[PDB]
């Protein structure tokens, strides 16, 4: 959870994964994941009293700590970086189909 | 522990799940001595299977028991397990559940024969079959691409757009690296070179092995090589003598882009692969035409991803943009895919238990496996 | 294979 | 005597006005060769076109001029033309008017290039060019229904009415002959036959119109099947091979009725004959409902007729009757309800003449004939 | 030949 939030190169690949609509798209596990949560928008403490996270899985563990936790601006956040990776490789490209097509005209 | 058994035309590597490495890599022939043995000093096996027949490959006829990705000889494919389990990986199969590979399109007698001779012969707990061209996208760490294998049979393009793959869209080819080396030794002869015999076989994948490379353009290339020089490999036969290939070294590979070579009607390898990306739906085909994984040994050439890259792109639509992955270690990624999913937690559900296969038979590969 | 290449 | 040739994507039939059965019906293909000629004096040709390909089509790389009914090579178009006046009908079309035939929501390029190639290249007096989904209706007898044109090319539902065709109501599904056949091959794999040459396509081809039928009920057919032996049929391969197919004869056109065999979310024949109807007024669906006609060689398996039948009544109202008309000659209905419309008296008054294309143009075709 | 055979 801190490499990710790092916005590392390492982690470039899979945070792909994390942006489709297979991941979101949980209705039935969000509920499920919901005491486990922090709210860290306000105060940044547990909504039920104990709830301990240790008893969940790896996965669970990271999904409810990422999906769960973030959902505020999870959304948003991904939507910051999927612009941001176009723009650095579609760019150069599109100035010069634009060139080509001005030039040939 | 689950060892992983991936048989190939070709090679056939066998490990265990969690390992990063096949612990063993050998060929998959079988070979008898074709000559009366005369001394009696030494053993003289009837049949050797390995690497032992490629040492003593003069005096033996060298047969492949998987051709095109089935298994012809169900003989001969017993002797190379039976090799695998006691003498490469020493272990005993009846403690370790195994898991295999199998090509897609594949007749259902191919797979059906496999869990017989699994669970009645060597008495495994537990078995699995996966596509090969499925493991080799774990192996990248993604889960929505299109895989482009290509090893001495099998050639064959499987869209994969979430963890299972596409049925509908499986394109497949029987044009792979055997066919390659049939036409190395064909146009060899052009130079004075006559290589007939399986033991000369083994010889000229070395030289496919070591000297070709896919050229970026056929056409400029071959014009440069008859300028005479700067292109001209020297080789050295066991025998001894020194060999010199000038365009060859372009040539072959050049059949997989254009298979007309060979009088097979199908399409090359650039084009099978748009045309399997077109089989798909359209919000699906831009996620694939930019994860596009080649795998296996054949795709392991000097140039051939820079080459391929070119010629998807002429025939894709220009707003479209092609990223070809070729990963370092992409002639193990079958097995290594098959290390990843071994290991999951998830997959110990999906084995074909003992029990189970006795009460349906072997046809319960069909309905359990995919 | 059967009716079709020689596997 | 008006010619009435009828061009299609699988096969063109040709003949004259007034006749009961065409003359010439051969298949619609152009082959050239892919081999370099050795002997000379033989006077080859570049091109083979018809019957001529289908006999040497094992040195030839058969393509067809129409795919998914629409012309994609104009130039190979006007040689099927040329071939079906001078060699099969051995008629000149300077003295006798040509009866071409559309396809339902044709693009309007096509219809003016077909005009201006035959009143160019071949100098028509006349011509008239009408839907072959209309068509179909005329050689039934009856102006008021609808018809499941279906083909080697696209299968259309037109319900016409009053000789007209309606153009919103006209519903496109891409399933036809080609689809199964490439179906075909794709599950004959799983029992060791590899067809993937466009010479063994042709071989495929002949199996599907001898052994494939429709089984009244999928789910029963499919434990029978593999329970005994009794449905298994055997097929001779030219080159003299035996074939045996025990479920593939079911599994294949099933195909028409559950898209989803072949990854295709549009729904299948039976349903969009009823969402064509479902698209027309309420008060002439009584009509419709009991005269629906089915036309093209892709409706000529057996037991298709019962099986479209209890379908589409499942899916009606109890209250509407259902009445499948499948005439034995519907595979030729096309071309014989074009001679009945060119043997007509009246017809003589849309011809477009020669003399009125001139001084019009091209432009002429969309508002004369339609 | 020259690699194989004796011709
Ligand atoms: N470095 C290389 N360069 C070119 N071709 C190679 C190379 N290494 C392996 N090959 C080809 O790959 C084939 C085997 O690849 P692989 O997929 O690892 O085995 P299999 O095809 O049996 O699964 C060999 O027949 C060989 O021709
Ligand atoms: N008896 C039959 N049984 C099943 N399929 C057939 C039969 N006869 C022809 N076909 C299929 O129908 C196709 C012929 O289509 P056709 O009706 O000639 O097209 P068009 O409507 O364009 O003339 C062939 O490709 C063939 O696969
Ligand atoms: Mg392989
Ligand atoms: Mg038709």
């Amino acid at each position: 959870i801190r490499m990710i939030l790092h916005c590392d190169d390492s982690m470039n690949e899979c945070v792909e994964f994390l942006s489709s609509d297979k991941v979101l798209n949980q209705p039935k596990l969000k509920a499920d994941l919901e005491p486990y949560r922090i709210d860290w928008a306000n105060g940044g403490d547990l909504v039920n009293s104990e709830k301990d996270a240790s008893e969940l899985s790896r996965w669970d563990y990271l999904y409810v700590r990422l999906i769960v936790d973030l959902g505020g601006y999870w959304n948003q956040r991904m939507n910051a970086l999927k612009v941001k990776n176009i723009i650095e490789t579609n760019y150069e490209n599109l100035v010069r189909q634009t060139k080509l097509i001005g030039r040939a005209a | 522990a689950a060892l992983v058994v991936d048989n190939g035309s070709g090679m056939c590597k066998a490990g265990f799940a969690g390992d990063d490495a096949p612990r063993a890599v050998f060929p998959s022939i079988v070979g008898r001595p074709r000559h009366q043995g005369v001394m009696v000093g030494m053993g003289q096996k009837d049949s050797y299977v390995g690497d032992e027949a490629q040492s003593k490959r003069g005096i033996l006829t060298l047969k492949y028991p998987i051709e095109h990705g089935i298994v012809t000889n169900w003989d001969d494919m017993e002797k190379i397990w039976h090799h695998t389990f006691y003498n490469e990986l020493r272990v005993a199969p009846e403690e370790h559940p195994v898991l295999l590979t199998e090509a897609p399109l594949n007749p259902k007698a191919n797979r059906e024969k496999m869990t017989q001779i699994m669970f009645e012969t060597f008495n495994t707990p537990a078995m699995y079959v996966a596509i090969q061209a499925v493991l080799s996208l774990y192996a990248s760490g993604r889960t929505t691409g299109i895989v482009m294998d290509s090893g001495d049979g099998v050639t064959h393009t499987v869209p994969i757009y979430e963890g299972y793959a596409l049925p509908h869209a499986i394109l497949r080819l029987d044009l792979a690296g055997r066919d390659l080396t049939d036409y190395l030794m064909k146009i060899l002869t052009e130079r004075g070179y006559s290589f007939t015999t399986t033991a000369e076989r083994e010889i000229v994948r070395d030289i496919k092995e070591k000297l070709c490379y896919v050229a970026l353009d056929f056409e400029q290339e071959m014009a440069t090589a008859a300028s005479s020089s700067s292109l001209e490999k020297s080789y050295e036969l066991p025998d001894g003598q020194v060999i010199t290939i000038g365009n060859e070294r372009f040539r072959c590979p050049e059949a997989l882009f254009q298979p007309s070579f060979l009088g097979m009607e199908s399409a090359g390898i650039h084009e099978t692969t748009f045309n399997s990306i077109m089989k798909c739906d359209v919000d699906i085909r831009k996620d694939l035409y930019a994860n596009t994984v080649l795998s296996g040994g054949t795709t392991m050439y000097p140039g051939i991803a820079d080459r391929m890259q070119k010629e998807i792109t002429a025939l894709a639509p220009s707003t479209m943009k092609i990223k070809i992955i070729a990963p370092p270690e992409r002639k193990y990624s079958v097995w290594i895919g098959g290390s990843i999913l071994a290991s999951l937690s998830t997959f110990q559900q999906m084995w074909i238990s003992k029990q189970e296969y006795d009460e349906s038979g072997p046809s319960i590969v069909h309905r359990k496996c995919f | 294979w059967x009716a079709x290449c020689p596997a």
